[PDB]
């Protein structure tokens, strides 16, 4: 996987480069945004069963067809099977948040996911849903602005969305 | 490649779960030393061509008959030279990726893993380039913790050319 | 799902071999249950009404919080009144296929494999179904051999959730 | 796999439904011919040897080009996987007439099957020419009156006629 | 089919390595029996005829029960007895492909390997070939190390039937 | 893998005859020029590591857009890798050399290979090349006059020449 830092240095190598004076300003620049970082991760994993649960019941609320028998989520081992997968993507959206590129929820997670979900039979669009769940409830916690020091916390909020959006894409 | 930020998350994976507080702090330590590491990959950079010119000529200095077998690997001529100077930029450049990642990921990917067949293949001295990057060490004109840091991955690949 | 047809074949095949005797008699002990099992399942099916409503109101009894407090995983409003007892009949229609197969594999497949995590999840108590299971145990009404049969079943249940 | 009670369950669970009467009652009546589908497993095991070599035997006789140098069944090698490959379906045909469900012998057996065969360059047709030739030698010797209680099992012996002809048309 | 080149290159490749002295001496070992082997590969060629029916009549001469009662596995008929000599006449035919490639390959890959469940499945007795074998080894009017060739294969084929 | 001799049993098996005469003194003629083939697997094997390298070399003087920054030999361990290939490929050009058959070299080296490489982004045309260069140091170390008794080694070269040619095209 690569970081914010290593996929710079990836494609100054790919070029034979060294870093232009502005490359490393950009990092400088991201280096000063790192405590915002580092509590979005915080937050998020400290707060992950209730982002995951809150995220799946407001999915079976709108998409009933789901937990009704017959159902793919329907039965003990799917419907934990699902949480489980909620979860997984959660975890990995954590990661690359942490390390400020995708490439570790793309290739540890995300490919091959959508050709996996088909074969299992389950619905991609509605996991897709439950992302987008996700993501509503993990960034109303990550900026909330109790027991928190004051601060723009815009930009980190948005790359997390990114990812969140990314991981939809990536099975709907 | 391996950096502070790679390494934790890899260590969670590989146990399937989310980063500890432990992890958090890695990440602290690394933002707090980042700052120097960019300072002096910029001052190395403002003198890549000083600092790879001084080395060659330093390996040649101490490893005069270079200049004087022929060879292919070998610098007796223009051609050699130019091969001997492109491989110090390239251990120059690659360690400015280090300062700027943090870690040795750069220089473990792409110079030292294999360098040993690379090395016995073509016949090059590892004593030679060590001399180079000697030299670096004791011209960056670097200081404090920016020099701190560049020593580090200066001495980490001299070692691995031992 | 495991019956006892379907271990006795899982074994054999994890031997490569063709059935035994053992097995064959394995099977007569199956197909002389099997008619208890499938009265036992008729009976409590023509009361899965009675029985499901009558331990909803038994499980609120014992734990009237439950419909006192507010919050998602309590019945206090119709809605989550109309998830337990759905929840409970789960339960007994799955018991009664147990009764069917003549083994627990419906309950380990259909409602037991993950329930630990969908209890946790959703912050539900398995003393709450603990307790809707004893009631259908004491009043569906059954006497002998598919008395033994279905109770055979609703402990495993109760076990599992303890 | 499924045996003929749970498949009835898996059904109705997808549906979310208790057995009906008339299902229950269906059971039971299979339950009631129990014995002559256990003698049918034990009589086609006991003499699964002679089976398998008497069909051997009479598919040979019938397609010679099959041991002739050159011939896919030609050489000892060859030959021994052509028998066990007829012992392993007879085996396969065995557990679906005792559970009296062709999942096992679908999912463990046939399954991918046909596609094994084309990339090995067996002929397939031959095979499901021996499995017919299977099912000769193993029916008359499940329907053989000497030494067993008199009744009717033709039903249990159109059953199993059934799974034989389930194997030779999957690789036919 | 195993041969004293193909086992030199299997070592080697199992090792990631170059083939060895050892093994290009192997090679010359091979190369100084081979023509032995030919000649005698030449020598039982022109003789096949005469030596598959001397050897078929040579089994029902010591089995004689095998022409007299009735039965796919046995001679009694026609039929039997050109499955029979077909038979003896792949052994023979074998034995020369063994003498060409100067290893026992050819035996094990096709006629030793699966020969166990072969007799097992049409009830043909391994005694039976021993026999037709033996004659071989006393009729062949090989002599010298064509001979000892020959013969090696022969008992190889021998010991693998008792 | 066939040796020289047993692809000739194989042919002649798949057929039910034994080998003719002209077939036997054909392989007789094959063992008379036994010594210069283990000559040339011995000169080759004991000269890998200079063939490997003075054919890398031209290679890249050839085509230096494949070790400047961005080339896929660029970086110390795509480099070593890249010369590991060319080991590889001439170890198994020795072992066909040695049996007098491309069956071990086409089974367990070329089969695939183009694939692979399609994969991963190596440049086939370009390994082709290398293995070019490779046949041509080879050959020279094969037929050097100097050290060994005299003698016409035509056809073994010839030969040799072959499995390299067969190496190129694989994935070029
Ligand atoms: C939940 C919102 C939805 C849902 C999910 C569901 N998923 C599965 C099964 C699998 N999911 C995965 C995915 C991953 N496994 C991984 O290791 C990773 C990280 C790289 C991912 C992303 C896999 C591999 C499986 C199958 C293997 C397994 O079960 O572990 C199921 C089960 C399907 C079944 O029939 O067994 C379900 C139900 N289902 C829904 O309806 C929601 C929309
Ligand atoms: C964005 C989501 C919201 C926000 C963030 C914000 N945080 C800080 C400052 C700090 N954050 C930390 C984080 C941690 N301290 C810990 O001990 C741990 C556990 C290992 C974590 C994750 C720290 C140490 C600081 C600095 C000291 C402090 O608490 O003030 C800032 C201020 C700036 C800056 O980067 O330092 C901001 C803006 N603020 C918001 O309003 C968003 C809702
Ligand atoms: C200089 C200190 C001395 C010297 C050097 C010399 N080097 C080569 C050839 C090569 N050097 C490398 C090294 C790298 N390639 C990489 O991709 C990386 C990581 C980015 C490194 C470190 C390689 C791969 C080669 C060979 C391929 C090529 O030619 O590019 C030569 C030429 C050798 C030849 O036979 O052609 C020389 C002469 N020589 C000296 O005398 C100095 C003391
Ligand atoms: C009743 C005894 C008490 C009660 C129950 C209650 N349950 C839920 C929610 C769920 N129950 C299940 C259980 C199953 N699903 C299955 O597929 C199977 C196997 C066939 C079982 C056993 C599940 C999956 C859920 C959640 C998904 C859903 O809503 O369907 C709730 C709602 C919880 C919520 O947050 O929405 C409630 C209230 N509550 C009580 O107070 C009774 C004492
Ligand atoms: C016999 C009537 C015909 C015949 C058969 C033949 N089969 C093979 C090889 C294989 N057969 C299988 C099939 C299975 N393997 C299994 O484990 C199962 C259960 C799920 C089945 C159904 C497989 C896997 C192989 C290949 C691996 C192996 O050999 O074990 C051969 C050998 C082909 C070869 O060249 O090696 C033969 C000859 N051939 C005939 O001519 C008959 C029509
Ligand atoms: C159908 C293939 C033929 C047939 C079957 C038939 N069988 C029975 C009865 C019994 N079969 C058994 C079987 C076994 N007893 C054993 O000890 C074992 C080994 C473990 C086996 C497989 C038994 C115990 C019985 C009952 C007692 C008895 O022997 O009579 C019947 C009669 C009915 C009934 O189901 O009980 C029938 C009809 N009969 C035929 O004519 C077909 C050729
Ligand atoms: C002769 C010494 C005695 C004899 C022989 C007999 N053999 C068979 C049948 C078979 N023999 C083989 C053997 C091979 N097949 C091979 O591919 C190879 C390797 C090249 C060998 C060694 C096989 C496979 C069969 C069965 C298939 C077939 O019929 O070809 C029979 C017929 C048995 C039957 O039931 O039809 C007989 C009679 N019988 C004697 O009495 C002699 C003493
Ligand atoms: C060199 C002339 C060219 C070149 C080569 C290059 N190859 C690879 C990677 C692989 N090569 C193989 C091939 C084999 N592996 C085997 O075990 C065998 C014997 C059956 C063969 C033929 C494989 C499997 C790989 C990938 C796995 C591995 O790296 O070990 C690379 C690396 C590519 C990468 O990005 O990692 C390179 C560079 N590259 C060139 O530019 C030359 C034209
Ligand atoms: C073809 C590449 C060139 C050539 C070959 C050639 N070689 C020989 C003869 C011999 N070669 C060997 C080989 C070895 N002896 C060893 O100890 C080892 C290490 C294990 C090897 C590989 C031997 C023993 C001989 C015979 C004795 C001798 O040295 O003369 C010949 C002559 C004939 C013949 O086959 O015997 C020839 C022609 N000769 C050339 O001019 C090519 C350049």
């Amino acid at each position: 996987m690569f970081d914010v830092f290593t996929r710079v240095v990836s494609q100054a190598d790919a070029r034979g480069e060294y870093l232009s004076g502005s490359q490393l300003d950009a990092l400088s620049a991201t280096v000063a945004e790192g405590n915002k970082r580092i509590d979005s991760v915080n937050r998020i994993t400290g707060n992950a069963s209730a982002i995951v649960s809150n995220a799946a019941r407001a999915l079976f609320a709108e998409q009933p067809q789901l937990i009704q028998p017959g159902g793919n989520a329907y039965t003990s081992r799917r419907m934990a099977a699902c949480l489980r997968d909620m979860e997984i993507i959660l975890r990995y959206v954590t990661y690359a948040t942490f390390t400020g590129d995708a490439s570790v929820l793309e290739d540890r997670c995300l490919n091959g996911l959508r050709e996996t979900y088909v074969a299992l039979g389950v619905p991609g669009a509605s996991v897709a849903a439950g992302v987008q769940k996700m993501k509503e409830a993990a960034l109303d916690i990550v900026n909330d602005p109790n027991g928190i020091t004051r601060g723009d916390c815009s930009a980190i909020v948005a790359e997390i969305a990114g990812y969140f959006d990314r991981a939809a894409a990536a099975v709907a | 490649m391996k950096t502070p930020l790679t390494e934790a998350v890899s260590t969670a994976d590989s146990q399937g779960r989310f980063l500890s507080s432990t992890e958090l702090q890695i990440a602290f330590g690394r933002l707090r030393q980042a700052n120097a590491g960019l300072q002096a990959a910029k001052a190395l950079t403002d003198n890549a061509q000083s600092l790879v010119n001084g080395a060659a000529q330093a390996v040649y200095n101490k490893f005069p008959y270079t200049t004087q077998t022929q060879g292919n690997n070998f610098a007796a001529d223009q051609r050699g030279k130019d091969k001997c100077a492109r491989d110090i930029g390239y251990y120059l450049r690659i360690v400015t990726y280090c300062l700027v990642a943090g870690g040795t990921g750069p220089l473990d990917e792409y110079l030292i893993a294999g360098i040993d067949e690379i090395n016995r293949t073509f016949d090059l001295s590892p004593s030679w380039y060590v001399e180079a990057l000697k030299y670096i060490k004791a011209n960056h004109g670097l200081s404090g913790d920016a020099r701190d840091e560049a020593n580090s991955y200066l001495d980490y690949a001299i070692n691995a050319l031992s």
